[PDB]
């Protein structure tokens, strides 16, 4: 969930998911259009192709857990679908601190309007 | 315990 997510930002940018990435572009949040923004917001655009991939899951609302080994985000067993929302979350956690050096300010609080048409998984 | 999307 959200929760998970969240806790995996912070560690890993040290930003607070909600606000910093939680407005961000145009897939860093509940949008889906539009050609994403940058690099972070590509980073989006997976996250939710890799969620949409998980159709017999509930991936904003299953809770799991997870672990941190030598410094790494280690996703351990639990039910298939928790496994693989923990996967999800793990790589775009990553790909948001992979990629700080590119956040930009000026696409925070973004309009969904400036965002439009469908971009394929 | 923070993050939407």
């Amino acid at each position: 969930s959200l929760l998970e997510f969240g806790k995996m930002i912070l560690e890993e940018t040290g930003k607070l998911a909600i606000p910093s990435y939680s407005s961000y572009g145009c897939y860093c949040g509940w949008g889906g259009k539009g050609t994403p923004k940058d690099a972070t917001d590509r980073c989006c655009f997976v996250h939710d192709c890799c969620y949409g991939n998980l159709p017999d899951c509930n991936p904003k609302s299953d809770r799991y857990k997870y672990k941190r080994v030598n410094g790494a985000i280690v996703c351990e067993k639990g039910t298939s679908c928790e496994n693989r929302i923990c996967e999800c979350d793990k790589a775009a956690a990553i790909c948001f601190r992979q990629n700080l050096n590119t956040y930009s300010k000026k696409y925070m609080l973004y309009p969904d309007f400036l965002c439009k048409g469908e971009l394929k998984c | 315990f923070l993050s939407y999307k």
